[PDB]
């Protein structure tokens, strides 16, 4: 006290010591006062003074604690409960400061009358707003002269989030009358544009960000709510103006991050779609550090140009590795493009999309999208380990993994879209799974629970038809035409999507129809390159050169199939090196004129060079060791068994046996 | 031999600058101390424990 | 829609192998399964929304 | 001034992932030292600290995911093991042989917690409630409710008649198991809670949020007596020690700190993990630490008494 | 003084007189003869299993790059063949295995 | 008759987007004096120089994301490059047939150089490593590893046993290759790096900073003999000449500036690139420079000896 009278510099320290020791309530008072105005000047926050005493000693949380024994022992002080509320907000421990500055309320009542009992109106109003109660907020502003900038803009905004816009329109505008300090009468003007657009009337409020934007010197702010009106408009010319005007003159933003994204959504916006990665790979190199770069960085390539999964992966785990608290987002990314991958990995465990994936779901067990990632990843790892041949693992979780994404959808705020996207997935790759397994009763009745409760949608009605005629056409069986006619009418419904087309077109091969399949093939090939996208182009290319290679198979006459299969092959060669398209050629040209040289020498070298998968290596060789055994090499034959010896096999050197003595 | 002779008066001024009432020299102290100690160079005795 | 039937002979060669298509991931990895059996494509409906 | 702290075992490669969770009971009336461990896999393995070093016992499993808990019952011979799978199967841990299963999907349990008297065995769910269900004797007779989110920690006082529970975004829920109605509500953190624990006597119930600060609270009120602040980042359990005089927290930032509640300070660290701490417990008369980690090690210290 | 101190334990070994404490007095003469001596091997086979073991149990509680630094191989080295140093310049913790 | 410095070529759309490395190799005392770019694509494309102009050799690639630097080897005819990936290749140079492919780890590798004798292609590492990669026969042969932040760009010496290394931080650390003992630590900025450079007979070396400043620094000890202010916006690569007598600088604000150790001044600035220039280098002696820039534009210059 002494030294606080005397006026000098070491009274916050000798406060400190004082707390330290054993909370007397005067020492308590004095610490707490004394950082509420350390916090209060703005030109700290360099000196050691502010950034070692209060960002390294914790100063705020004991100040807290402090204030907290203080006010339950005094109770009839207003300034400590003021004081209280005060720290709490800068703690975000919300709800507390509304009830600090509630039990203010009470306290000054009837003593002063006078401005101070306004502020602590206006405060407990404000922060009221902040967490929900909208309603409370608005009726505690009543209770105010409205008379100031701050208790009309709390008014406002409280009647904004409630609803009611023309009345914050009018609320603003009183506010914008009474403005001193340029700045504000700028961060006004946007939220008038901002307030005025959601009822609508989107040219009022471009032309008032322009007469904001007419102002001395740009905010930086009011920009930003240029570009974003003009992405929520189309036709994004303004929105280029906007971005160049934003990097021309202005410096002093320190996010780095929200000028990226908004430059990678107007990129986005001409449907490009490929610049994009590379403008945020442009500014990822231009900053080197800051995780939520790289996090982005690997956001886009999963979604934009998802043939950079190697990339994207190294960008992830990079993004993770450079702090913790980005762990969530940049692990459901590096999963979901570990996915995208497929299996292009040297068979290592602990590194899997399984094992991420589930190391996100346990960091933050919130999110819908981890979820879904998890019944991918399970279904994934079923057909891997199917193709190795070891064992199906995981049967039987998907409904409870559904029933999980729905209820974690439930409590989030807005994405309408995206939710709406999110759960009919989660609903198809669920019946899809289901119907794999072999649980075909729970499929139904999931199916008809959610047709009773709304009108039919033609997405869930096909997944009806394919869990009806999955048993029936499972056991060889003939169907009627008019079973057929509903499910083609029922693909029909809902075009635009290349999986349904590919299935029934599956559905015409089991029953037998092969031109028709091929057409419906060729449809589904059309309508994947006309979306832009790419797997399905290939998947349907390949898949329709194997129907036509196996009608061939049987020998039949009309030698119209291998003309389709060359083609098909000739095209999917020109997009890329699928190793199955040229052993699909190799194939043909063995069962088409068998002969001599020709096949032989395309089957040993597609079978000597190296860079290939292991399952169709080994039917090259196979098919190679018969070729060889017509004509007699015992040589080369050898050649083959040493072959299959420095690898590990199981049917071409048995076969080799079997051959070796008719 | 010299650090183990230092952490233990990077400790003892830990108990000083608490009672001279120069609550800046303490957390500097409980940091030095903690940041000094963690490997053989204070590895546990064997015919202690 | 045109030929309504389509009659093989479904077992034409025993000697031969059956060709089993199964496709991992979007960015092109095909491999073949042995049995005979279904398309067996992986993630059929397409990769999970982020 | 300080006690004599230092290792004592160091196992090399427990599990082949990372193990998330841990639970050390002695519990049989002689001395059996049961280690119980759950990993990034099926594995439950039960580890017993026989002499000096850490001998495998069993190395039972039977779940389709990674464990998230575990748990070990101090009266019966008994564990109980909740995962990703939705299943609850709770084992043997004599015979090395599954007893039951129970299920329930991440929306119907988290995380174990046994009874005192070894019958409830309650956790918590995803829609705010707490399930209880019964061990040897069914499933759901009843599920205490607070309107809140996500709810992570469940702890018992060790006397029986309370009950607690953190969520997402920080408040705290403590009920009473003689009636099952809301005492009252702490608000607490900002950040998810992941953590809580009772003391012996079930007078200070110790919190340890997200944010890297560690409230010590009190119950039957809601007088809170400060906020230790040593981490410098996440906090991941707390295991409060026999004796009200201690207790250690395990972080993300590699290093697993003892506290005291006397005085509010941190008394000693250990440095010796490599990655992320997952899980520390105390032994019967607490003189020993079990810490388990991201990194695939199984540590034990030493604490005199 | 190395022909010295080999023709002394040479002529200590064909006796009973073994556990012999050299004393020196200045620890780089100390160590001088000890990485001069370099072919003793006076410990048998049993004995060598029993050091090693003894040795490696209370080693191995330590970190990685801790226990693989110069004078804890040399040490282990030494002690294997059965030959010991106790100066003040080696650290604490091999003092006591030491002894 | 003086010969001044002369604009002597342009080229239009070397690339399809940004160009961000350039390397120009004399190797071949005949007349080949290749120049390879990496360009934000996959394409790293070679180009030589037949007469007076660049015509095209081939274009090569296989990359994942953007490529971020390439370096040319005396020794052998053969070429570096490496990616956002952290993934590096090996071209031969001869006939673009990519002889090996040396993989890194997520963070491993950022930028690249070679030893002097062609053995060694040291890189940097986004948490501070400086791990060197044998060329050709090895893999990871050994690490030097220092505490610090982000390492932007290497440097490296001509004679041998000095790497000279910046850092995001704004701190240049110098290794001597005989030992791995930091010889000396030099504050330097408080702003990345970006470019290292040394000379021949390695005496000076020379810093640029991320403030538009350049140091020039005695190797033999930490004299900052120099500083530079003429640079408005950042400086991104510095490059000598076979002779101790001048340097060229390429600032952010499309402006190359070509600076004199003897006097200290810019003696001459270039207007060009209407897009920041991210590479320049010197022939096999001080006759031509190489300028690329942000924009598709290849420009090379000239200044007699």
């Amino acid at each position: 006290l002494i030294a606080e009278a005397v006026g000098s510099y070491d009274t916050m320290d000798l406060f400190r010591h004082t707390t330290e020791l054993n909370m007397h309530t005067e020492g308590a008072l004095g610490y707490a006062y004394w950082v509420c105005t350390t916090l209060q000047d703005k030109s700290n926050r360099e000196t050691e003074l502010y950034q070692y005493n209060i960002l390294q000693m914790n100063a705020i949380p004991a100040a807290q604690v402090i204030l907290n024994k203080y006010v339950e022992r005094i109770q009839n002080y207003a300034p400590a409960f003021t004081m209280l509320g005060y720290l709490n907000e800068h703690l975000q421990l919300k709800k507390e400061a509304a009830n600090a500055y509630q039990r203010a309320i009470l306290l000054l009542q009837t003593a002063e009358d006078q401005d101070t009992y306004n502020v602590a109106i206006r405060n407990y109003g404000r922060l009221l707003c902040s967490t929900g109660e909208y309603d409370k907020a608005i009726q505690a502003f009543k209770s105010t002269p409205l008379e100031v900038l701050e208790d009309i803009i709390g008014f406002a905004l409280a009647l904004f989030m409630k609803g009611l816009y023309k009345e914050s329109s009018k609320a603003y505008e009183r506010a914008l009358s009474i403005v001193e300090s340029e700045q504000d009468k700028a961060h006004i003007l946007t939220a008038l544009a901002i307030t005025e657009y959601k009822q609508g009337k989107t040219d009022v409020a471009k032309t008032l960000l322009f007469k904001c934007s007419i102002l001395k010197e740009p905010t930086t702010e009011s920009l930003q709510a240029l570009c974003a009106l003009g992405l929520a408009m189309q036709d994004a010319t303004l929105s280029k103006a906007a971005l160049n005007e934003l990097l021309k003159h202005i410096k002093h933003k320190d996010s780095n991050y929200q000028r990226c994204l908004l430059t990678s959504a107007i990129y986005a916006l001409q449907g490009r779609s490929v610049a994009v990665q590379k403008q945020i790979s442009k500014a990822v190199h231009s900053n080197p550090g800051d995780p939520a770069l790289w996090s982005l960085l690997s956001r886009v390539v999963a979604q934009y140009a998802q043939r950079n999964a190697k990339g994207g992966v190294v960008a992830g785990n990079v993004a993770h590795i450079l702090d913790s608290n980005h762990g969530k987002k940049a692990l459901l990314y590096t999963a979901v493009n570990q996915l995208a991958m497929g299996s292009s990995s040297a068979e290592d465990e602990k590194n899997t999309a399984l094992k991420t994936i589930q190391k996100a779901a346990l960091l933050s067990p919130g999110d819908p999208a981890i979820w879904a990632g998890l019944m991918a990843a399970c279904h994934a790892d079923d057909k891997l380990a199917l193709v190795n041949n070891t064992q199906p693992k995981r049967i039987d979780l998907y409904l409870a993994l559904l029933s999980a994404v729905s209820a974690s959808i439930k409590d989030e705020k807005f994405f309408e879209n995206y939710n709406q996207s999110l759960e009919k997935w989660s609903l198809s790759q669920a019946v899809t799974g289901l119907i794999d397994t072999g649980r075909i009763s729970e499929a139904e009745t999931l199916c008809t629970k959610n047709l009773k409760s709304n009108p039919d949608q033609p997405a869930v009605i096909l997944l009806l038809r394919q869990v009806q005629c999955k048993p029936l056409l499972e056991s060889q069986k003939p169907l009627p035409d008019a079973v057929l006619e509903e499910l083609q009418k029922t693909v029909m419904s809902n075009s635009t999507s290349v999986p349904a087309w590919q299935w029934l077109a599956h559905v015409y091969q089991s029953q037998g129809m092969m031109r028709a399949a091929e057409m419906c093939y060729r449809k589904s090939l059309q309508l994947a390159s006309q979306r832009g996208s790419w797997s399905g182009k290939l998947s349907s290319l390949l898949r329709l050169a194997l129907l036509a290679l196996k009608v061939c198979m049987a020998n039949i006459s009309n030698d119209h199939w291998p003309s389709l299969v060359q083609e098909a092959t000739t095209e999917a060669l020109k997009l890329c090196f699928c190793p199955l398209a040229v052993l699909l050629q190799a194939l043909l040209q063995f069962k088409r004129k068998m002969g001599a040289r020709e096949t032989r020498r395309l089957l040993e070298r597609v079978v000597y060079q190296p860079g290939y998968p292991k399952s169709i290596a080994s039917t090259a060789r196979w098919y190679l060791l018969r070729h060889l055994y017509a004509k007699d090499d015992y040589e080369l034959i050898d050649v083959l068994v040493n072959n299959a010896k420095t690898h590990g096999d199981t049917r071409a050197l048995e076969l080799n046996q079997r051959l070796s003595s008719q | 031999r010299c650090i183990q002779r230092l952490a233990e008066m990077c400790r003892s001024l830990r108990g000083a600058a608490r009672l001279v009432g120069e609550p800046v020299l303490g957390a500097k102290m409980e940091t030095a101390a903690t940041l000094l100690r963690r490997d053989i160079v204070f590895a546990a005795s064997l015919y202690t424990q | 829609m045109m030929e309504t039937e389509r009659l093989v002979l479904p077992p034409p060669d025993p000697l031969d192998l059956p060709l089993r298509a199964v496709e991992l991931g979007c960015t092109g990895h095909w491999e073949l399964l042995n049995l005979p059996g279904a398309p067996e494509s992986s993630l059929p409906h397409g990769l999970p929304p982020c | 001034m300080t006690n004599q702290y230092g290792i004592l075992f160091k196992q090399e490669q427990a599990h082949d992932d990372a193990i998330w969770s841990v639970a050390w009971g002695t519990n049989k009336k002689e001395n059996s030292e049961t280690v119980v461990t759950g990993s990034l896999d099926d594995l439950v393995k039960v580890w017993k600290w026989r002499d000096e070093r850490l001998d495998l016992q069993w190395s039972l499993e039977g779940h389709q995911l990674g464990v998230v808990s575990v748990d070990i019952s101090h009266t019966l011979p008994i564990a109980a093991s909740s995962s990703l799978d939705a299943h609850i199967r709770l084992w043997d841990l004599e015979n090395g042989k599954q007893i039951k299963s129970i299920d329930a999907g991440p929306v119907d349990a988290w995380t174990l917690a046994f009874s005192p008297d070894s019958q409830y065995l309650a956790t918590g769910t995803h829609v705010g409630k707490v399930n209880i269900f019964g061990v040897e004797s069914g499933k759901k007779e009843y599920s205490l409710d607070t309107r809140g989110k996500f709810i992570l920690s469940i702890a018992y006082s060790p006397d029986g008649k309370y009950l607690a529970s953190g969520a997402i975004d920080g408040i705290i829920n403590i009920f009473d198991i003689a009636t099952g109605k809301l005492l009252h509500t702490l608000e607490g953190h900002a950040m998810p809670i992941r953590s809580l624990t009772f003391s012996p006597d079930s007078q200070l119930l110790v919190t340890a949020s997200d944010d890297g600060y560690i409230k010590i609270y009190d119950v039957q009120h809601a007088n809170l007596a400060g906020t230790l602040s040593g981490h410098a980042s996440w906090v991941l359990n707390v295991a409060f020690c026999p004796d009200d005089t201690h207790f250690v927290s395990s972080s993300s930032d590699k290093s697993v700190k003892v506290w005291d509640v006397g005085t509010r300070t941190c008394v000693h660290t250990f440095f010796d993990h490599q990655d992320q701490v997952w899980g520390v417990k105390y032994n019967g008369n607490g003189s020993k630490i079990v810490s388990v980690g991201d990194d695939q090690e199984i540590h034990i210290y030493d604490c005199p008494i | 003084d190395r022909g010295v101190y080999l023709s002394l334990l040479a002529s200590l070994r064909t006796r009973a007189q073994l556990p012999v404490v050299v004393f020196t007095f200045s620890r780089g003469r100390c160590d001088e003869q000890a990485s001069g001596l370099t072919s003793l091997d006076l410990t048998t086979s049993s004995e060598k299993s029993e050091i090693h073991l003894f040795l490696q149990r209370c080693l191995a509680r330590l970190r990685g790059s801790d226990r693989q630094l110069p004078q804890v191989l040399h040490m282990s080295e030494l002690l294997n063949r059965g030959l010991g140093v106790h100066h003040s310049g080696i650290l604490p913790i091999l003092k006591e295995i030491v002894e």
